[PDB]
Order: structure tokens, then C-alpha cells, then sequence
């Protein structure tokens, strides 16, 4: 078996405006098998309505999707990607950077 | 420009917990418009894209029968490789099949696609000639001569070189407006101040469609590469694309780097300086 | 469209 680590952009649908709706993008791609474990927090809480895509592979057979949910980008508050899978030792979070 | 239509099955088996999962999407060019899911309540072909929703009831019903029988063949497929290899029961693996088709913008056939996959790896492969099979190792080699004597590549060459670029053709005339687009991509630059004697450049292209895209970084009109960052297109959710390229820069040189953008949205390739 | 021919590894 054949075994690739997921790698994880955290990102916004449109460009990170303060005080206004925007949809909190999480792209895992890279990986194999399919079980991947993928939620979306804010502040280190889980958020509730988390949609993703259909599953789909690359030209290499490794397999991509995207979480995707509403949210406001607020000063005050951060934003994270929790991804867990078979490859990883600890589950890893990445942080939401509106320059990135 | 060029077209084309890839359809992507993915069958995981569960030992004990049940039957195989099958997933099965389809694309045009970079669009998803139909998905089929083991475990949907729906249980059908479903549509993902507005411009497929226009097919009549026969379509879907045939659609539907077809991903069905495809998804017993996938079960039946786990087992026959759990045997080839020796592989104990106990074990989870996984079977994906990718076909497809391209056509170039005069719109006539260009080159065809039908690959296997067991667990992340190359099983059995159909040459660009359509004629003749690649195998990774000994267990594929016994499908291959089982294949070979069938005339399966010439059912399956039939079908690349004029099922799917009929019906690549009449997917692009119903949704001409959705997929015939080019969308040029939105950009801008931002800088970023690690410490007082150096800084980085970051190139931004958003909103875009097809996919491809290439950006370049370019020092005093020299190719700059090793010294960037690049990280992978990503989907912006509404059927567009982003990507983006930074340098890191020392103090005082911002004006030397430039960041050049080509996209077939973009009628002349773009440039970018930071001034 | 989806393939019409069924095959079997």
C-alpha cells in the first residue's frame, strides 16, 4: 500500500473584508486512502454546518477535497483547519492567514 | 481551446461494516456536473451543474443503471485482487478507474485515457494508441492477457474515439454559457516585512476559469525560480480558482522583481511591479 | 455519458 499526506490551504472565498459574509475555504489534497477526517473551527470550537465536495483524484491517484462553510471575518476572532488522517501522528491544524 | 471529459470512480471496501463505498463523479474540462454515492438515500445519478439539469427523465434513468453496474463490477474487482496478491481479509483496499477523453478546439478527438488503480498504485493502463495495455506487475499481467484476448481495448477504443466526443460536443453546446467562458483572473500584489533587511512579494491571481494558469517571477527580466514559493491552484467555491507565487526580496529591491501572469482569459500575458 | 461496456479485472 501506498501512502500520501494530505496538504491543507486554508483560505477565503473572496478577498478576507472585516465585518462582512465570506465563505471559509479548507483544500486537502494530496492524499491516500480516502478516510480523512476534516473540520472547520473557530476559536477552537467546532462549527456546525460544514459542506464539502464530492470525492474526486488526481492524475497521481491522490484524492482532493474541499470544506467549505459561511462565516464574517472578525478581528477579534481566528479561524482554523482540523485535519486527522491515517499518515498524520497527531491530528494537524493549520490557521487561517487572510494574507495567504 | 481544448476540451475534455474525465469520469472518476473511486470503490473502498469496508471488511465487516458493510458492502464497498463507490463514489463516481464526472467533469468537463474543470466543471463537475454528475456524482453517484453508495451510501446517497437518493441512490441515483445526480446532477451538480445547472446545465445538466435539462436532460430528460430517460437520461437520468440510463445514467443511473450504468454507474450501478459499473459500481458491481469495482466489488467484484476488490475480490479478484484480494486473491491476486494473497491479500488477508481483514484488510481495507481500494479500486479507482479514470477514462477519458480530449478533443482540440477544432473540437475533433485528440487523445484518450483508461487507467486502473489498487491501492495508490498503477494496475493496468491503455496506451495512447488505444490498442495496447501496460502492466505494473506480475498480477496485472494476468488481467492484461485476459483483456488482450477479449478485444476489450477495441470496445474501449470505440468509445473514446466517438461515444464521448459526441457527447463531450453536445455538453458543451448545452452549456456554452457556463464552460465556454474564460474568466481572466483578478490580480494583485501585497507585501510582507519578515524583518528590516528583507521582505516578501506576493503575486495574487483569483477569480478565474480554466484551472490552468502559469505565473512566473522575473528579476530584472531574469527568470527567477528556488527563491519563490508556489502552492497549488485552489478552488474558490463558485466555480472559479486562485493561486498565488511569492519571492522573498531583499530591502530596497522591490522594483528589480516583476511577476508575469499567463491565462487564456488574458489576451496579452500580464506583468506586475511593486511601485 | 458513462461507459456502456461492462468489463471485469
Amino acid at each position: 500500500m501506498i501512502q500520501r499526506t494530505p496538504k491543507i490551504q486554508v483560505y477565503s472565498r473572496h478577498p478576507a473584508e472585516n465585518g462582512k459574509s465570506n465563505f471559509l475555504n479548507c483544500y486537502v489534497s494530496g492524499f491516500h486512502p480516502s478516510d480523512i477526517e476534516v473540520d472547520l473551527l473557530k476559536n477552537g470550537e467546532r462549527i456546525e454546518k460544514v459542506e464539502h465536495s464530492d470525492l474526486s483524484f488526481s492524475k497521481d491517484w491522490s484524492f482532493y477535497l474541499l470544506y467549505y462553510t459561511e462565516f464574517t471575518p472578525t478581528e477579534k476572532d481566528e479561524y482554523a483547519c482540523r485535519v486527522n488522517h491515517v499518515t498524520l501522528s497527531q491530528p494537524k491544524i493549520v490557521k487561517w492567514d487572510r494574507d495567504m | 481551446g481544448s476540451h475534455s471529459m474525465r469520469y472518476f470512480f473511486t470503490s473502498v471496501s469496508r471488511p465487516g461494516r458493510g458492502e464497498p463505498r463507490f463514489i463516481a463523479v464526472g467533469y468537463v474540462d474543470d466543471t463537475q456536473f454528475v456524482r453517484f454515492d453508495s451510501d446517497a438515500a437518493s441512490q441515483r445519478m445526480e446532477p451538480r451543474a445547472p446545465w445538466i439539469e435539462q436532460e430528460g427523465p430517460e437520461y437520468w434513468d440510463g445514467e443511473t443503471r450504468k454507474v450501478k453496474a459499473h459500481s458491481q463490477t469495482h466489488r467484484v474487482d476488490l475480490g479478484t485482487l484480494r486473491g491476486y496478491y494473497n491479500q488477508s481479509e481483514a484488510g481495507s483496499h481500494t479500486v479507482q478507474r479514470m477514462y477519458g477523453c480530449d478533443v482540440g478546439s477544432d473540437w475533433r478527438f485528440l487523445r484518450g485515457y483508461h487507467q486502473y488503480a489498487y491501492d495508490g498504485k498503477d494496475y493496468i493502463a491503455l496506451k495512447e494508441d488505444l490498442r495496447s495495455w501496460t502492466a505494473a506487475d506480475m498480477a496485472a499481467q494476468t488481467t492484461k492477457h485476459k483483456w488482450e484476448a477479449a478485444h476489450v481495448a477495441e470496445q474501449l477504443r470505440a468509445y473514446l474515439e466517438g461515444t464521448c466526443v459526441e457527447w463531450l460536443r453536445r455538453y458543451l453546446e448545452n452549456g456554452k454559457e457556463t464552460l465556454q467562458r474564460t474568466d481572466a483572473p483578478k490580480t494583485h500584489m501585497t507585501h510582507h516585512a519578515v524583518s528590516d533587511h528583507e521582505a516578501t512579494l506576493r503575486c495574487w491571481a483569483l477569480s478565474f476559469y480554466p484551472a490552468e494558469i502559469t505565473l512566473t517571477w522575473q528579476r530584472d527580466g531574469e527568470d527567477q525560480t528556488q527563491d519563490t514559493e508556489l502552492v497549488e491552484t485552489r478552488p474558490a467555491g463558485d466555480g472559479t480558482f486562485q493561486k498565488w507565487a511569492a519571492v522573498v526580496v531583499p530591502s530596497g529591491q522591490e522594483q528589480r522583481y516583476t511577476c508575469h501572469v499567463q491565462h487564456e482569459g488574458l489576451p496579452k500575458p500580464l506583468t506586475l511591479r511593486w511601485e | 455519458y458513462v461507459l456502456d461496456h461492462l468489463i471485469v479485472v
